[PDB]
């Protein structure tokens, strides 16, 4: 796992 | 009660179907729920309908994590890992074969009594001789 960033997206509605 | 006849599509307060951009999955809603909406990196693989949700998956060069693709994740090569730092070659002694996860250490074939048959690589794993 890496944090949210340029490298991974997080769609609000689901987390 | 009056309310359970009021069928998925609609919510009750009087059976009104569901506002644009809003869903509701079963009958008896006193309410819908608002649409999931696809935005940058999430590309839409189901449109939102009266009684189905959205559905997302992800751009290419990206793949999904989480429960219904809650994330988008950037690619890599073979022989990589994805870092808070981006993509780096897997460090000798470790393989990747995904364009995924992280790199993993060969197999030690010592441990098991045995010999390296073949050699690993950054993108395979070492093979053990029995
Ligand atoms: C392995 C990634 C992970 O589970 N988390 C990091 N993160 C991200 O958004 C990564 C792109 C936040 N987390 C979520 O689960 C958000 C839905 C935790
Ligand atoms: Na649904």
């Amino acid at each position: 796992c890496i944090e949210e960033g340029q490298y991974c997206f997080a769609d609000p509605y689901l987390c | 009660d009056p309310c359970s006849n009021c069928p998925a599509g609609t919510f009750c307060d009087i059976c009104s179907p569901c506002p644009p951009n809003s869903f509701s999955s079963a009958g008896g809603q006193r309410t819908c729920d608002i649409c999931r909406q696809c935005k940058g990196v999430f590309r839409t693989r189901k449109e939102c309908s009266s009684t189905s949700n959205a559905e997302c998956d992800c751009t290419p060069g990206f793949h999904c994590l989480g429960a219904g693709c809650s994330m988008c994740e950037q690619d890599c090569k073979q022989g990589q890992e994805l870092t808070k730092k981006g993509c780096k070659d897997c460090s000798f002694g470790t393989f990747n074969d995904q364009k995924r996860g992280i790199c993993r250490p060969w197999t030690d074939c010592s441990l098991d009594g045995k010999s390296v048959l073949v050699d690993g690589t950054k993108e395979r794993d070492v093979v053990c001789g029995p």
